[PDB]
């Protein structure tokens, strides 16, 4: 069972993580039933 | 599929009539463990897998 919890916070700190409390609301309950051991995030390039 | 590579199918967003499964005589074994066979029509489930 793949559970996705999400939270969006308006922040104004320049570099590091802000110090505070913000609870993550549950977003998606996903029925995959597969083995997961490794992940990779996706970025977007800018072309000029 | 074979037993080593058994097929798992998700059942969701449907209304299920289990009475046609109990009353059908084609099945040699209809044995339930965590639920009664006759009570299946009276319950709601999610994330059902076959």
């Amino acid at each position: 069972y793949f559970k996705i919890y999400s939270k969006h916070t308006p922040i104004n700190l320049v570099r590091d993580l802000p110090q505070g409390f913000s609870a993550l609301e549950p977003l998606v309950d996903l029925p995959i039933g597969i083995n997961i051991t490794r992940f990779q995030t996706l970025l977007a390039l800018h072309r000029s | 599929a074979s037993v080593y590579a058994w097929n798992r199918k998700r059942i969701s967003n449907c209304v299920a009539d289990y009475s046609v499964l109990y009353n059908s005589a084609s099945f040699s074994t209809f044995k339930c463990y965590g639920v009664s066979p006759t009570k299946l029509n009276d319950l709601c489930f999610t994330n059902v897998y076959a």
